[PDB]
RNA sequence: UGACUGCUCCCUAGCAUGCUACUACCG
RNA sequence: GCGGUAGUAGCAUGCUAGGGAGCAG
């Protein structure tokens, strides 16, 4: 704390009474520099320490207002942080049915109910274009999310019924083509 | 390693579902629950991974919902 | 230890407050003014007035908490989701409350 | 601070003292000064230190004061609600039936477990199943606590309405099950 | 929509006590 | 020459009050 003029008086009042110390003096003049020294001494030495308690306060209430500011940020950005923070996690995992299943959403093959897991019960996608066609629907059996499916039933956005036969790369576009398969999980 | 990640993951899941406003529906949320609390009690890791196939088809199968091509493109899923 | 023996015979509407009819300002409350315990028999109060002027805080505190209005200013109730006796309903809807998961 | 009653007579000693001291004097006005001073700051301490704590005190005693006013205020208005709530409960108490049936007690006094069920307007049933269901409220009316109740409503869990031609047998599994009922009393109240 | 207890850590404000220090008065 | 008293500053100790959090039945 060297910015005061309290330090100021201070430093004058401490180099003329060393001075005149060490030129060698009486009792006196001894007894008057200090009793004209020690009420600058401690006038400085108050604010020695009141400053430094005032920095500290005002260091913790900027700190306090900062946390308080960066709360209430983060607790209005939850849900693109939780799908952002799902999705890395869901990369991490590296799993193949997920993998396949959130590439075939990703093209545009999403499903239409729960996926089941007995070896019974009906599941319900939606096949946009033929190239999906191609690469998962060939014979009369499916293959989706790492498993087998056997085609049962094909309906068209105009809700009529489709055989298998009929779709075929030059044939195909001539229909209602967000076509709607429905299969059952295969042994 | 790959149990305790896969529980990490369904909790995120069902959170991100509960952020979507899946409970107004209660057979859906009943499921989604039955499904998430199930996988927390798993002891081997193929079941856990048939479930959270199951639980991941729920969030899959609503369109506008969330953006699967954008939550792609940012260095996430593949 | 005998009254807890002997009341498994009679009805099960019998018990709980005992309930009558008060005038304050000249209109008419319904207050509960006793009970029918299984174990303790039959209980009543000991300051009741029928006649009375416009009531206190503590008054107002007390009839504010009696189930008797609430119960006697509600629809009838049959609940078969539980087997235990069921009074009345406050509202026209029935309330499902959920519980949430944690954060990561 | 700054105008004390005795500031006035400590600066005017302090510039006399001074002054004297500037005069370049002999001793024993110094020390004349020194004993006047000292005296002087010494009796303006007190009066530096007593104010100081008078104003604390009157402080805290209007702050006290305050927050008594603000809670008295508080408790008028809850005083004003609870009213509000009792009166706007009153009306619909259905003064006839229970009058009906204060009046055939032997002394005023009945059970309160009896009076919504012999005094109700409307009842509320809540179904588990489908089998529980077509044991309880089938058709359009049915009979519950020895009085005839005729269907006015059926809604699920969702709060959807929903009619009484599809709860089936076959249809039973699409439905949100827990279902409400509602009713009213036929040819007696509503 | 958020019950009754018990224990512990952190921060600020006040009170009381003690230690040291600086001036001043008194004998 | 020693002690007492009156303010002022720093430090320590125990309570009361307010706020944030953790565990247990």
């Amino acid at each position: 704390f060297s910015s005061l003029p309290s330090y100021a008086a201070f430093a004058t009042a401490q180099e003329a009474y060393e001075q005149a110390v060490a030129n060698g003096d009486s009792e006196v003049v001894l007894k008057k520099l200090k009793k004209s020294l020690n009420v600058a001494k401690s006038e400085f030495d108050r604010d020695a320490a009141m400053q430094r308690k005032l920095e500290k306060m005002a260091d913790q209430a900027m700190t306090q207002m900062y946390k308080q500011a960066r709360s209430e940020d983060k607790r209005a950005k939850v849900t693109s942080a939780m799908q952002t923070m799902l999705f890395t996690m869901l990369r991490k995992l590296d799993n193949d049915a997920l993998n396949n299943i959130i590439n075939n959403a990703r093209d545009g093959c999403v499903p239409l109910n729960i996926i089941p897991l007995t070896t019974a019960a009906k599941l319900m996608v939606v096949i946009p274009d033929y190239n999906t066609y191609k690469n998962t629907c060939d014979g009369t059996t499916f293959t989706y999310a790492s498993a087998l499916w056997e085609i049962q039933q094909v309906v068209d956005a105009d809700s009529k019924i489709v055989q298998l036969s009929e779709i075929s790369m030059d044939n195909s576009p001539n229909l209602a083509w967000p076509l709607i398969v429905t299969a059952l999980r295969a042994n | 390693s790959k149990m305790s990640d896969v529980k990490c993951t369904s909790v995120v899941l069902l959170s991100v579902l509960q952020q979507l406003r899946v409970e107004s529906s209660s057979k859906l949320w009943a499921q989604c629950v039955q499904l998430h609390n199930d996988i927390l009690l798993a002891k081997d890791t193929t079941e856990a991974f048939e479930k959270m196939v199951s639980l991941l088809s729920v969030l899959l199968s609503m369109q506008g919902a969330v953006d699967i091509n954008k939550l792609c493109e940012e260095m996430l899923d593949n | 230890n005998f009254n807890v023996l002997f009341s498994t015979v009679f009805p099960p509407t019998s018990f709980g407050p005992l309930v009558r009819k008060i005038f304050v300002d000249g209109v008419p409350f319904v207050v509960s003014t006793g009970y029918h315990f299984r174990e303790l028999g039959v209980v009543h109060n000991q300051d009741v007035n029928l006649h009375s002027s416009r009531l206190s805080f503590k008054e107002l505190l007390v009839y504010a908490a009696d189930p008797a209005m609430h119960a006697a200013s509600g629809n009838l109730l049959l609940d078969k989701r539980t087997t235990c006796f069921s009074v009345a309903a406050l509202t026209n809807n029935v309330a499902f409350q959920t519980v949430k998961p944690g954060n990561f």
